């Protein structure tokens, strides 16, 4: 049931993630907007 | 001050005395940085 | 400006602070611009 | 690990909490170019 474990290898973290990648209609954002989305991204995660 | 209770601080080299150099601030999540030599340099010495 | 000994040592003692500055050539004509600089996670610097 | 800095610690690279990696790199300050050579890796040539 898992000594094939290559199906059964799924984890992919999206909880947090979706709303940031559906609120964006195409997402081609500049660095510094890219920089602030990826620190609130990580501020979010460490305060989950 | 009315009485000495409410805040003193016993220190030879008071900073009261001394004329403010600068400003204190906060920047975003509060990270204290003496950040005015740079933005104060300038040059102020042809237009004027 | 006459004294060109005195006034490269002030645009090198400008320039060696960090801040934007015109090319080794001086091109005070034209719409020449130093080149864009890579920068941290802080937000869009402005005039002060 | 032994690290060895000089005893004028900065309180503000703690508490930001940076890549250590020295200088700061990788795809974080940037995205809207295809490659930007060496220069934003390790150039040690202007201000942090």
């Amino acid at each position: 049931d898992q000594l094939l474990g290559v199906l059964l290898e799924k984890a992919p973290p999206l909880s947090l993630l979706s709303p940031i990648n559906k609120f964006q209609p195409e997402g081609h954002l500049n660095r510094v907007a890219r920089a602030a989305l990826l620190s609130d991204l990580k501020r979010r995660v460490c305060a989950d | 001050t009315r009485h000495a209770g409410d805040f003193s601080t016993v220190s030879e080299q008071d900073p009261r005395q001394f004329p403010p150099q600068g400003i204190f601030f906060y920047n975003k999540d509060g990270i204290l940085t003496q950040l005015t030599l740079r933005d104060a340099m300038g040059t102020i010495c042809h237009s004027s | 400006m006459l004294h060109d000994n005195v006034t490269e040592s002030l645009r090198r003692i400008t320039a060696s602070g960090g801040r934007l500055n015109p090319t080794e050539p001086l091109p005070i004509f034209g719409g020449l611009r130093p080149a864009t600089s890579a920068g941290i996670a802080r937000g869009q610097a402005s005039v002060c | 690990e032994f690290v060895a800095m000089p005893v004028s610690t900065d309180l503000q690279y703690f508490r930001t909490a940076c890549n250590p990696r020295g200088r700061a790199s990788g795809m974080l300050y940037m995205g809207d170019r295809d490659a930007d050579i060496e220069a934003i890796m390790f150039d040690h040539t202007q201000s942090d």
